[PDB]
RNA sequence: UCUAAGGGUCGGGUACGAUCAACUUAGAACUGGUACGGACAAGGGGAAUCUGACUGUCUAAUUAAAACAUAGCAUUGCGAUGGUCAGAAAGUGAUGUUGACGCAAU
RNA sequence: CUUGUGACGGCCCGUGAAAAUCCACAGGAAGGAAUAGUUUUCAUGCCAGGUCGUACUGAUAACCGCAGCAGGUCUCCAAGG
RNA sequence: GAUGGGGAAGCUCCGUUUCAAAGGCCUGAUUUUAUGCAGGCCACCAUCGAAAGGGAAUCCGGUUAAGAUUCCGGAACCUGGAUAUGGAUUCUUCACGGUAACGUAACUGAAUGUGGAGACGUCGGCGCGAGCCCUGGGAGGAGUUAUCUUUUCUUCUUAACA
């Protein structure tokens, strides 16, 4: 049954702290204990060992990434102009 | 310490030039219900190891006791 | 009066940081001959939990170019560099995330990180968790690039210092809320002996300037001098405003 | 019900004070002092255990004899048998592509 | 179209004699009785000779071109099979299947096949069947 | 170990050739 | 004084039977000077106001609080030839095994 | 019940010592047999292991509180209902 | 916390690898021989700092008025050094077997390099082991017994090391 209405992980920090950092608290461990597709292996078993650290359970590679999720839109808008300055300097 | 199983290579054992001791020890053993026998323990004193030979028939037993070199001091108990 | 705490807290005695499960100095690999010549290439062994520091950081392995035998710097992890990836470090390495480009061969609109200031110092600019230095411009005589600091300043240093392509990795880490004085007391425990943090104001007369008074006040402006001496500085310091801007 | 002591003048619970109780010949009970288990060797790649390899302290293996030590293969006691084979795979490979990247890149400045 | 013949030079991946070349001499794709996979009857290197530079005259020479041949049965799968070739007629007659399961008859193959390595290597021949890979 | 151990291998074998010598 | 439910291990050509061992729950009669968590052990509760968000801390030996701390919010300084602080001086130091998602001051 | 351990799982803006010491691998320097050697990581056999502490209390009487002071002072073992 | 250095009128202060010409390591070669000269290797760079951290190796029984993992009897183990015999290996000189994971009594390996162990949080549940607790039969001893109780209590143990 779903037990909580809207609290889910933050069910364990009771009443204390106030609601919209509770809120805050939420979106961000949801994302921090969530699991990923692992790029090289293809599977869904990437977690979080510590801040910026994501390591893959099945074919043991690590992955340095953003703090709460395995990728942030700030890397993936710098891999992408990297990615297109490296095409443009032989063009 | 240490259990010996072969009897030719406790002969070759008990001549071993740094053997001084044995001690042959008398046991009343029951195998099963109805049978009291008798066991005899061979222990053979080295300078770093005791070997002891386990015999339980007491033809062999004896035949090993007269098998024994004379120079080997024997403890009979 | 007495010794004020931010007077106190130079001699060093308590208020050293605490480095006993540090694993060394994050410093980039020595510019020698290889690295100003051609590049080299090496190894990410494994990517590191950093006590105190909010960034991973990376073991990179190179052979010593001189004698038979193995060379491990530790790196600040760029965001994507994953284990057993190959790192070039060198003025001809080619334009990818985690290689060790000096500034003066990558082109405009470059985001690199752990930015060396003068040619040779192994790292001192965006070092910290998802920070990044972007490239604003080149000048080929007089041999020097402009770049854009986190801090949104403009710095014009040498075309020689060297920098790592990409972002620190551990970005985003400030926006989560602590919620706790025990995460509070975690974090610090790790860094140095500067928390829990006592209002002046709270205090004392004999023990800061904000201290006294039946109520609790600051008493004159709390916007001090540059000019003023140790023992005065506690406030605002050199303000040039104050105030909420809208 | 009978109750123990150290035995040793270490009246704490540390790490290498650690105690089990045994019935002596004796009939009573007494407390005898155990060593610190010892882990198992690792692999220099993948770091898991090695298979085959004995299980002591390290000045243990001063003791013991090679065999104990080794395993019969190229890496014995160093590597695991997957890591071999793979580093063996990687090894041939890329000398093959090496051969072939080098015959590519003087044929093509040959031509040219 | 298939390629593990009879002549082929391969690595061995697994076993005593892993990262050693050999010589195939004799495929069974479809097994046999005692070996229900696909395998061969190689032959190869295990101890290989040591380089020879002009500083050593003939008695380091002699010491150094000494090659220790092996032969085994191993699986299609313990085997990497490579782009080069090596001629057999010298041994493939005494190299078989039952020249296995009898000690006498291994040493007796191990010493021919010996002599044929010690003659193609002092001849100018494959060298890097005769090469060790390094790894 | 290791060390002093070849070192006592190599005195061993270097004693045994110099009575051997003779 | 009873009843019921909750198991293990052996046994089947190419549905069950035997044996063994657990304290858990529910129910029913009967009974007593209506007693039965029989000693021990063991929450008083409700309606409101003021105040501090909470957990935490302090005046050892008259004040434990509404005081302090706290997370949250905001301001200030600083790109290393630097900010803040130390030292009689120094080829001297702390932050700093640091670099603005940082350090320092409120 | 106490304790040891194994495989796991949760938590972290906390991911939770160092060195002495020991072993293995890669490498192939050098030494090597045939009437003989080479090996003491296999077995057996020989000799030696110095210096200082070691009793007892550890607390309503062996410590500290002017004392044989209801105070203070770290820890291990832990039967039946 | 010395040294090299640098301050300080100075008692002394800074600093601990620094603006230092900072040393020792093995093979041997020589057998006037002592240990120089043949060589070759290596660059940390004092030292102090834990009777709870790391760490080579010992257990049982007995014994005194008072000591014991220390004494006695028995049985082990480690380190350092001497060394011979057996076994192993070799005329394919430096082992064989198994497809393999790997196995064995052994089964050369210098410089140099690499790897492992040392070497590691806390909590929760689950599995296993040891000791204790509970309990049945049997062999002994003691207790209660007007009545009742095949009953109540107690002994029945196995160390290190191999
Ligand atoms: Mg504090
Ligand atoms: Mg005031
Ligand atoms: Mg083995
Ligand atoms: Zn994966
Ligand atoms: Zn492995």
């Amino acid at each position: 049954a779903k037990r909580t209405k809207k609290v889910g992980i933050t069910g364990k920090y009771g009443v204390r702290y106030g609601s919209s950092l509770r809120r805050q608290v939420k979106k961000l461990e949801i994302q921090q204990h969530a699991r990923y597709d692992c790029s090289f292996c293809g599977k869904k078993t990437v977690k979080r060992g510590a801040a910026g650290i994501w390591t893959c359970s099945c074919c043991k590679k690590t992955v340095a990434g953003g703090a709460y999720t395995v990728s942030t839109a700030a890397a993936a808008t710098v891999r992408s102009t990297i990615r297109r300055l490296r095409e443009m300097v032989e063009a | 310490a240490r259990e010996i199983t072969d009897i030719k290579q406790f002969l070759e054992l008990t001549r071993r030039a740094d053997v001084k001791t044995a001690t042959v020890k008398i046991n009343k053993k029951l195998n099963k219900a109805g049978k009291p026998f008798r066991q005899t323990k061979f222990k053979v004193r080295g300078s770093s190891s005791l070997y002891t030979l386990v015999i339980n028939d007491a033809g062999k037993a004896k035949k090993l006791i007269q098998s024994l070199p004379p120079t080997l001091k024997v403890n009979r108990l | 009066g007495r010794v004020i705490r931010n007077q106190r807290k130079g001699a060093g005695s308590i208020f050293t940081s605490h480095t006993r499960l540090r694993q060394g100095a994050a410093k980039l690999r020595t510019l020698d001959y290889a690295e100003r010549h051609g590049y080299i290439r090496g190894i990410v062994k494994q990517i590191v939990h950093d006590s105190g520091r909010g960034a991973p950081l990376a073991k990179v392995v190179f052979r010593d170019p001189y004698k038979y035998r193995l060379r491990e710097e530790i790196f600040i992890a760029n965001e994507g560099v994953h284990t057993g990836q190959f790192i070039y470090a060198g003025k001809k390495a080619s334009l990818n995330v985690g290689n060790v480009l000096p500034l003066g061969s990558v082109p405009e609109g470059t985001i690199v990180s752990n930015v060396e200031e003068k040619p040779g110092d192994r790292g001192a600019l965006a070092r910290a968790s998802g920070n990044y230095v972007i490239i604003i411009g080149h000048n080929p005589d007089e041999n020097k690039t402009r770049v854009r600091l986190p801090s949104g300043a403009k710095k014009v240093i040498s075309s020689d210092a060297r920098g790592v392509i990409g972002v620190i990795a551990g970005g985003g880490r400030v926006d989560k809320p602590l919620l706790k004085a025990g995460r509070a007391f975690h974090k610090y425990r790790l860094k140095r002996n500067s928390w829990p943090k006592t209002r002046g104001v709270a205090m004392n007369p004999v023990d800061h300037p904000h201290g006294g008074g039946n109520h609790q006040h600051i008493g004159k402006a709390s916007t001090i001098s540059r000019g003023a001496v140790s023992g005065q500085k506690a406030g605002l310091i050199a303000a040039r405003r104050t105030g909420l801007l809208r | 019900a009978q109750r123990v002591t150290f035995r040793r003048r270490n009246p704490y619970n540390t790490r290498s004070n650690k105690i089990k109780v045994v019935k002596t010949p004796g009939g009573i009970l007494r407390a005898q002092h155990v060593k610190k288990l010892a882990t198992r060797p690792k692999c220099g790649d993948c770091g898991s255990a090695l298979q085959g390899i004995s299980t002591l302290r390290p000045r243990q293996y001063a003791t013991v004899s090679k065999t104990h030590k080794t395993v019969s293969r190229a890496y014995g006691g160093s590597r695991c048998a997957n890591c071999v084979k793979e580093r063996i795979i990687r090894a041939f490979l890329i000398e093959e592509q090496k051969i072939v990247k080098k015959v590519v890149k003087e044929q093509t400045e040959a031509a040219k | 179209a298939k390629f593990l013949k009879a002549g082929k030079v391969a690595v061995v991946v697994r076993g005593r004699y892993a990262g050693k070349k050999v010589v195939i001499v004799k495929p069974h794709d479809e097994g046999s009785k005692s070996h229900p996979f696909g395998h061969a009857l190689v032959a190869g290197i295990e101890r290989y000779p040591l380089k020879v530079t002009k500083k050593h005259g003939a008695k380091k020479v002699a010491k150094r071109t000494k090659i220790k041949p092996f032969i085994k049965v191993v699986n299609y799968n313990h085997l990497l099979p490579t782009r080069y070739t090596l001629d057999v007629e010298a041994f493939k007659s005494v190299v078989s299947t039952e020249t296995f399961e009898q000690p006498s008859q291994r040493e007796e193959a191990k010493k021919v096949v010996k002599k044929a390595f010690e003659e193609r290597h002092q001849a100018g021949k494959n060298q890097w069947f005769f090469s060790k890979l390094r790894f | 170990m290791r060390a002093k151990w070849r070192k006592k291998r190599t005195r061993r074998l270097k004693r045994k050739r110099r009575k051997v010598r003779a």
